[PDB]
């Protein structure tokens, strides 16, 4: 039972090495039972008379394993094709030494390959890795229209996922191209200050200069690159302090045969035995069948657990990956590299002396660079904002308060003078209420600057799909908020469950619930009238609000949203009139600002208690810089008697 | 009254010289983390092995025997994983000089309460020449008064079946030395563990704690 | 805009020969209403027999399978479940003629099309040896130009990765009488049909018959 392998080669000298080598790798067992042995071959420039070439071989021996090589011709992606495609018609499994595509990693199409060195996609985690040493959190991914770059971006996206913090605005540029200044250029504006790159040299060289040009390349910011984009010619045009990472003993691969045989030698012997090995597929024409024990080879020798090769101990993935390759980290320090960390798998070792980043400075830099003029949006709600017209001096009254203190006021743009008909009327009102002291003080224990401007839609905003079916996208104010129209939003709003996946929320300030409204009497959700709704009484609320939500979500009072959809007034503190009209009877809301209504006016009166908890806070976008400190402050100004002092100089004399 | 579901059960066989085909195709596809199996010493040593050689000795998994192996009790094999885990009754390192001199101490306690109830022990009959076992009537009485007994903190029992019931026993398991150390006492059906949480080990020590367990502290 | 309360997902393997002891207890453990599979032919067959011994069969439970398996429509395979769906696109008409003259005549009225305004007709490439033409001419969007086509009321619009969008196709199922037969079909806008009822056809069963009033 003589079994027979083979192995193609490129430089007709490996090939010689590769002789001694089989044949000093079959001393390690001559007991007569199995033996082994070797065919070799060089390459040719011609596809398919290269085909046609390892039929020949296929034909001249019952082979059992072919493996490949890169030859030092430059044309990188047709080199190993042909031979899979080929040899994947009988199951005959193959070996590719040294190939980093990442095409060739789905089983799908290749079905028959197993590679010893890893593709691009997991050097991206590595980066994960580095990414968590120093603390970073915002990333601004470029990438190209390859193959390759999809694998990456998904790679990425699922190790995200993991920890899923977030992705922010990955962009893509088609390959080949020149003048990608107008995608730079675009995303110059983000918060970010961080950026990742895996495309080819020559488009490494045109981002390297089209950055340079753009002044992107300069102090504080850093953005760090694969493997092939610090290779070539790309140094060419490359600034000091982008870091690179290569692996430790690749494009050698003579040694990468002193594994590749001893694996499959820790195969042969392990799969004679099995129950009915008996043949592999003898010839290369008229046979058309497969082999009959292909699969379980390839699955016997997929999980070898192997001792040790020349680079270290070599497992393999699901796939066929290199399950724990080495990684070097270089810095270009002055047009040149020095190996900085080593990446094993777990993280990465700062044993070197020091790295230099692309600023000069030689602490560690953040990103986050931190704006200090804010985009701030708010609403008009009765206790909390109120908004009046300026007087054509240039502001509005200006004058003491009962307590003869000033009452501090902003200029806020915002709506179109008139909510349900008008083309547009941008005009400037004079803008002051509780939340406007609240941002006075925090401005002014954070160093801020502020710019007011109200919502166009006149509604807080829910979940809509739209005759033109989509992804809900969210409604007015909220829309404004994550479009990027606004930075952050200070008003009475709400903190639910399904605000809170896209929102970062800060503690709760004000603890409030919901209540009815009647003009006198009334109880809460219990009586008939509402299980029934009756022609005479009508229950109306505020369309588009979070209490839509609360009612469109609840099992057994579905029905009551089929009188809530029926008739509710899409709508402002207008509708109160309503129960000035003697219209709708029920009007059920928040109870801060409800509650204020019955003091401040007359004849209006609020029934029983909540049967609702919730609470209103300042909200931001997803993990932005300033959470904590922001929550901090206010924490502190409700330990001062700030909020109750608030509380009663503006909600109490009433 | 938990549920306790179960998963599967195995019958195998492990004749010194058999068909390891069969045992390692019906071992090498199983799925649960705790085991439990019956077996002898001589072969639990060749099946740990074979499992060993599966990949199934990891820190994850459990395994959980009954006193018929692990006879040696001072010398344990190898092939055996670190955490395994058996029950063993009293005198679990008690001299063998301690243990003869307790069951000497119990007949002649046995003998003593026979005085008591009536004045002396009874004569033997033992002619290995005629050995006619002629009738019961009054040895049974001896055997009856001297089935229960009670002397110096030990506290034995007797049923109908030559067992005795309800003693205080003990969980024992291995070390990260290969060595038999007290884990839990059972006294009374209350049970007790000196562990909080399963200390689990890997290669050497190292414990790869689990990353779907805390610790919660809290305040009356 | 639907729900879709899905149940579970779960992965086999199978070796169908020898190493399938463990997948009886899996597929033994699942309860769903609904099941759809994703295997080859010989697969499918194992499975279900496999299946048959496990007991999730009965008519209370409906098989969904892609055109992937049950290759061979003109021959219905034994040891098959009645009344599963599989669905093909339009293909009851194919034959060897019919796909004689669906090929050379598409690819005319393809070569014909660009020249119709301002084109010659075309010329073909080198050979297998020489290993010509490393860039793409402008005869390249003479390929392009074999994406929009029509003939014959059937819709052969395509798509950039090789394949057909905007299709015909119909939907199949397995009769008592143990041949393809037709069930529905989408005609570019929403299902037909022809039994509006499923019809359960064949004790310890499910689905039970249930007659009330209001
Ligand atoms: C869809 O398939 C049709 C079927 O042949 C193809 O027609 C394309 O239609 C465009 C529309 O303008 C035509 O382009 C030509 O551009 C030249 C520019 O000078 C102009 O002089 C012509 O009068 C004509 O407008 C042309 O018939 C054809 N496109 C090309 C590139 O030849 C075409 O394959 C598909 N349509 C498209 C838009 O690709
Ligand atoms: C390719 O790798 C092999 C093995 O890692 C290298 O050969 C080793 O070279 C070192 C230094 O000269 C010696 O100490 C070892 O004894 C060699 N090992 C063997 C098995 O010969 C080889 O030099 C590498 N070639 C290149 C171009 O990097
Ligand atoms: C890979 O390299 C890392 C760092 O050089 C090694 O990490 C150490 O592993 C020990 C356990 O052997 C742990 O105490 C720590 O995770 C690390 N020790 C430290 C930071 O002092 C790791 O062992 C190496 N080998 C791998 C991951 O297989
Ligand atoms: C959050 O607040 C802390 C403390 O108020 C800020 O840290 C301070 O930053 C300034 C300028 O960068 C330094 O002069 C102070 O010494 C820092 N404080 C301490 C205690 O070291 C931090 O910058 C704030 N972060 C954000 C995002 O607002
Ligand atoms: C349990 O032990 C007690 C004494 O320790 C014994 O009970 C005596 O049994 C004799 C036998 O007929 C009778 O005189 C009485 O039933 C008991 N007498 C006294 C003074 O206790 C006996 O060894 C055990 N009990 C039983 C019921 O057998
Ligand atoms: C295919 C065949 O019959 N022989 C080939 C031949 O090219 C080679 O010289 C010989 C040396 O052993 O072995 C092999
Ligand atoms: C084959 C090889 O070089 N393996 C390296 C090893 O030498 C090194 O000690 C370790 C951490 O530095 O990373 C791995
Ligand atoms: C062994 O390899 C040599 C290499 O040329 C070949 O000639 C011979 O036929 C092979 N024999 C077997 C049994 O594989
Ligand atoms: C093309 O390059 C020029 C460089 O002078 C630049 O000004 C222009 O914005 C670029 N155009 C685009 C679309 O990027």
């Amino acid at each position: 039972k003589i079994v027979n392998i083979g192995a193609v080669l490129s430089t007709r000298k490996h090939e010689q090495m590769f002789r001694e080598a089989v044949n000093q790798a079959n001393k390690r067992h001559g007991s007569w039972k199995i033996q082994l042995n070797a065919t070799s071959v060089t390459h040719k420039p011609n596809a398919i008379q290269m085909a046609l070439s390892v039929c020949e071989d296929l034909i001249s021996s019952q082979v059992y394993a072919i493996l490949v090589s890169h030859p030092p011709t430059p044309n990188d992606h047709f080199t190993p094709t042909p031979v899979s495609y080929t040899a994947g018609f009988y199951r005959i499994p193959v070996l590719g030494l040294t190939t980093r595509m990442s095409i060739y990693s789905d089983k799908s199409i290749h079905l028959s390959f197993l590679r010893t060195v890893p593709p691009y996609s997991h050097q991206s985690s590595v980066w994960f890795e580095m990414m968590r040493v120093y603390s970073w959190n915002h990333i601004i991914l470029l990438v190209s229209d390859d193959h390759e770059g999809r694998a990456a971006q998904k790679r990425l996206e699922t190790l995200l996922e993991e920890r899923e913090s977030k992705a922010e605005k990955v962009l893509q540029f088609d390959p080949g191209t020149k003048n990608v200044t107008a995608l730079l250029m675009e995303a110059k504006e983000l918060e970010a200050r961080v950026i990742i790159l895996s495309a080819s040299e020559d488009d490494a060289a045109t981002v390297y200069r089209a950055a340079a040009m753009l002044n992107m390349t300069g102090s504080g910011y850093v953005w760090l690159v694969g493997e092939r984009e610090i290779s070539g010619n790309a140094l060419r045009y490359a600034p000091d302090g982008i870091l690179g990472l290569q692996l430790i003993n690749g494009k050698n691969e003579s040694a990468h045969i002193s594994d590749a045989v001893g694996v499959v030698a820790q195969a042969v012997h392990e799969l004679l035995e099995k129950e009915n090995i008996t043949d592999p597929p003898r010839g290369c024409v008229g046979n058309t069948n497969i082999w009959k024990t292909g699969p379980l080879f390839k699955r016997v020798l997929m999980s070898s657990k192997y001792a040790d090769g020349v680079t270290g101990r070599v497992e393999f993935n699901e796939d066929g990956d290199r399950k724990f390759a080495n990684y070097s980290i270089m810095n270009l320090q002055n047009r040149k590299l020095v190996q900085v960390g080593i990446y094993n798998g777990t993280h990465v070792i700062p044993n070197d002396r020091k790295i230099i980043w692309p600023g000069g400075e030689t602490e560690k830099p953040r990103g986050y660079q931190m704006s200090t003029r804010l985009k701030i949006v708010t609403i008009h709600q009765e206790p909390f904002v109120y908004v009046k017209p300026t007087l054509s001096d240039g502001t509005c009254k200006e004058e003491f308060t009962v307590n003869g203190d000033p009452v501090k006021k902003v200029i806020c743009t915002g709506p179109n003078d008139t909510s349900p008909g008008s083309p547009r009327h941008t005009v400037p009102q004079c803008c002051y209420g509780f939340c406007i002291d609240l941002l006075i003080k925090l401005a002014r224990t954070m160093n801020f600057t502020y710019e007011v401007h109200l919502v166009a839609d006149g509604k807080f905003g829910t979940q809509e799909r739209v005759n033109n079916s989509n992804k809900k996208e969210w409604n007015g104010m909220m829309g404004e908020l994550l479009s990027g129209q606004a930075d952050m939003i200070v008003a009475p709003l709400t903190i639910n469950n399904e605000r809170a996946q896209y929102i970062e929320f800060s503690k709760p300030f004000k603890y409030q619930g919901l209540t009815i409204l009647v003009k006198k009497r009334i109880t809460g959700i219990n009586d008939p009238r509402l299980r029934n709704p009756s022609d005479k009484f009508i229950y109306a609320t505020v369309k588009q609000s979070s209490v839509d939500i609360y009612f469109r979500r609840q099992v057994e009072l579905s029905t009551m949203y089929r009188h809530m959809e029926k008739h509710n007034y899409e709508s402002a503190a207008e509708a109160i009139q309503a129960v000035r009209d003697n219209k709708l009877h029920a009007f059920i809301w928040d109870s801060a600002v409800l509650e204020f209504e019955a003091s401040q006016k007359c004849d209006l009166v609020t029934t029983g208690e909540l049967f609702f908890r919730s609470g209103f806070g300042i909200g931001m976008r997803k993990d932005s810089p300033w959470k904590q400190n922001v929550s901090l402050s206010i924490l502190k100004s409700h330990e001062n008697g700030f909020m109750e002092d608030l509380d009663k100089t503006w909600v109490r004399y009433q | 009254h938990v549920s306790w579901r179960l998963l599967d059960v195995v019958t195998l066989e492990l004749g010194p010289g058999g068909p390891r085909a069969r045992t390692q195709r019906l071992l090498r596809q199983l799925d649960a983390p705790v085991f439990v199996a019956y077996c002898s010493r001589e072969e639990a040593e060749v099946l740990f092995a074979e499992a060993a050689q599966a990949g199934l000795v990891g820190p994850g998994h459990v395994w959980l025997v009954p006193n018929l192996a692990l006879g040696s009790t001072d010398a344990p094999p190898a092939t055996f994983p670190v955490g395994l885990i058996s029950v063993v009754t009293e005198s679990w390192r008690l001299s063998l000089r301690q243990k003869v001199r307790d069951g000497v101490a119990i007949l002649a306690l046995g003998a003593h309460s026979y005085w008591r109830q009536h004045g002396t022990l009874p004569a033997p009959a033992g002619d290995c020449r005629v050995h006619p076992g002629p009738v019961s009537p009054a040895r049974e009485a001896f055997y009856r008064h001297l089935l229960n007994v009670t002397w110096e903190g030990r506290d034995f029992s007797f049923s109908p079946g030559g067992y005795l019931v309800q003693p205080t026993m003990v969980v024992i398991a291995l070390n990260r030395h290969r060595l038999w150390e007290m884990v839990g006492r059972w006294e009374h059906g209350v049970l007790y563990m000196k562990y909080p949480v399963w200390p689990r080990y890997s290669a050497s020590l190292q414990p790869v704690v689990d990353s779907r367990h805390l610790t919660v502290a809290t305040l009356e």
